[PDB]
């Protein structure tokens, strides 16, 4: 899972 | 030009149509035209500007990451992978320079309200951050410190002038935290910022209407997601 | 130009990189450049050309449908919805004209093999079909009949020269069937073509290797999906 | 569901 912005 | 002959209101209306059509390059061009009319932007209009360029640069960044991974494997085949990665990178840098140009001429200086100034300083941090993602040369350090300075000034204003549940304040903290984690090599700073931001928002949820509660908890979930990934 | 100075092999390589990056506009430009070198295209190269423009025009068509629905509701608010729908429509028509131009100059005439000629006539049908989707004036009928003629010549060749499981033959039949259903107002023709195509492929699956069986059943499923929707 | 091509 990719970190969120 | 090329949007100079279209009415401001028509540009805003067409930005909203382009968003529904998922035509984000058009949307960004229309909103650039609207900014260039020289009048301040409303909250909705600021959101339209931000969403448009986020999606444009998002596609470019995603492409760049794919090509950079291929390029790196190919260095573990001719100049083509590097050439095409450079092409995408240059287009990405141009979009970032365009956005930073709108902010400097003259959105930030004309933003009287704290809420408007925070919005634009946060965007300034984001687009220097996207430049930092691809920077490799002598200006990487200047770019990183410029992002930090923009984010920090936004944080300082947001803490004095906005409640800890304000969604623009929460989105600023989310992105400054990611900056710390993956740009500045400061993962403890990133974790500390995400945690304090989450907890301070939690403690003021009791003050919110049903609508504001939904706005705030939506962005708090993103902070939690990153803390979950990072610890 | 603008791809005239790049090597054919480099254009193909960059098309494949653009596909991995989901940069379909770049992919289509690279493949246009490759076609314009003047040499025949291989099967893989034909597939690259088709995938690139399918995705480009697909995004345009999806946007057009959104805007057309909004325009129609607004006729049940100023010129902006019509203007922006027209802008997207014009860009879409330009892409279709570009593809049809490549086919006419000179892919189709230089396609010696049946398999190559069928591939390009099918594309010709598709891009006249996309033009028909948005056509409203005096040329709608000419455009529809041109799509039918291209599809039918492709069908005639495919039936003589290709087995009923050939995936290009199946994709041709799938799209000609959709043409009949939603462009030509011939839903029984559409259903009859999808059914006969499906059944004739089913009866020759016994002749296929494991790899060819997978290729064929993938496209047969699309025929079944449309029959399910239509009956 | 939208027909497929
Ligand atoms: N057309 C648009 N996309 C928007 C119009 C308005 C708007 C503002 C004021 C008045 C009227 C409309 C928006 C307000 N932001 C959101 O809802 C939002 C929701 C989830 C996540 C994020 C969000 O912002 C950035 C990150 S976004
Ligand atoms: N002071 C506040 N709390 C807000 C005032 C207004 C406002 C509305 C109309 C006109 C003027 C201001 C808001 C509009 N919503 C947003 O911007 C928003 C909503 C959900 C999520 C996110 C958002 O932004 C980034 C992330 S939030
Ligand atoms: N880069 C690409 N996209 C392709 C390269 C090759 C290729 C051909 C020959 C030799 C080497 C590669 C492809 C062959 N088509 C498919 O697999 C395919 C699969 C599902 C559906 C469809 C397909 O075609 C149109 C509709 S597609
Ligand atoms: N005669 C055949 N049956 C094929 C020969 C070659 C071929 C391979 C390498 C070199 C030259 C030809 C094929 C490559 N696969 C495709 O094109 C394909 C595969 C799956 C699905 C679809 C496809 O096309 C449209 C839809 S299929
Ligand atoms: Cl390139
Ligand atoms: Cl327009
Ligand atoms: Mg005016
Ligand atoms: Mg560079
Ligand atoms: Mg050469
Ligand atoms: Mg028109």
């Amino acid at each position: 899972r990719r970190r969120q912005t | 030009g090329a949007m100079g002959s279209m009415e401001r209101a028509s540009l805003i209306q067409k930005a909203k149509l382009a968003e529904q059509a998922e035509r984000y390059e058009d949307m960004a061009a229309f909103m650039k035209g609207a900014v260039e009319k020289g009048e301040e932007l409303s909250c909705e209009e600021r959101n339209l500007l931000s969403v448009a360029y986020k999606n444009v640069v998002g596609g470019q960044r995603a492409a760049w990451r794919v090509l950079s991974s291929i390029e790196q494997k190919s260095n573990e085949k001719g100049p083509e992978v590097r050439e095409y990665r450079e092409k995408v990178e240059t287009e990405l840098q141009g979009v970032c320079d365009t956005v930073l140009g709108l902010l400097d001429s003259h959105l930030i200086k004309e933003a009287g309200d704290a809420e408007s100034r925070v919005f634009y300083l946060k965007m300034k941090g984001d687009y220097y951050r996207y430049l930092a993602e691809v920077a490799t040369g002598d200006d990487k350090k200047r770019i990183i410190d410029s992002a930090r300075s923009a984010y920090q000034e936004a944080m300082d204003i947001s803490k004095k002038e906005m409640p800890p549940t304000n969604p623009i304040r929460l989105g600023l903290a989310l992105n400054f935290s990611v900056f710390h984690y993956e740009i500045a090599n400061s993962p403890e700073e990133a974790i500390s910022l995400a945690k304090t931001t989450f907890d301070e928002a939690m403690a003021d949820l009791h003050t919110l209407s049903e609508d504001s509660y939904k706005d705030s908890t939506l962005i708090m979930q993103l902070l939690r997601d990153n803390l979950t990934l990072w610890t």
